[PDB]
């Protein structure tokens, strides 16, 4: 992709955020694929608007956040042709033992929170030989 | 037949006598003061309420 990013200004982009969403097409099977405008609108804080090309209607993004895009980009792809890949693209997950603890945690506390109740155990009749009987 | 759903009263007497009053009175507290055969009585426990 290009460093290009087109102007928002009526004159050049008609009507870029009249709407709250943005659409494309892609590849060549032009699949649809709906952005929200402000998703977009994160790019022109990093766009530098003293450069400007193609009859003055094309900014340059800084290079830091352009090659950031690209290198996601680059990295979605290559996760795309491996096969290995770490799906969920979440990262390392390590907050599944701390539910499990919690959890147990509340079991216990409600199994021993009722046996403090359950055993009020006012007194007992126990039939004895030669007493009770 | 009374000897099998119902306790017998030298089992009671031997506890009653040696083994609970021992401990404390007005109260009988509780049980840290006692032998291992605190051990014993819990499965006295588990005779009796399962026989009744």
């Amino acid at each position: 992709m290009l460093n290009f990013i087109p102007k928002r200004c009526p004159s050049v982009s008609l009507l870029f955020g009249k709407r709250p969403v943005q659409r494309i097409e892609v590849g060549q099977a032009r699949h649809q694929l709906e952005i929200p405008v402000e998703t977009i609108e994160k790019i022109y804080e990093g766009v530098d608007s003293r450069l400007e090309y193609h009859n003055k209607d094309y900014n340059a993004m800084k290079w830091k956040d352009f090659m950031k895009l690209k290198l996601d980009a680059y990295h979605l792809l290559e996760a795309s042709q491996s096969e290995t890949a770490a799906k969920s693209a979440l990262s390392d997950l390590n907050w599944f033992s701390d539910l499990a603890d919690i959890y147990s945690g509340q079991q216990t506390m409600a199994e021993m929170d009722v046996a403090l109740k359950a055993q009020g155990e006012q007194k007992l009749s126990y039939p004895i030989q030669g007493k009770n009987i | 037949f009374l000897d099998t759903f119902t306790v017998k009263a030298t089992e009671a007497q031997e506890i009653k006598t040696i083994v609970d009053k021992c401990h404390k009175g007005n109260t009988f507290d509780f049980h840290a003061l006692s032998d291992e055969e605190l051990r014993r009585l819990e499965q006295l426990y588990s005779t009796v309420n399962n026989r009744v």
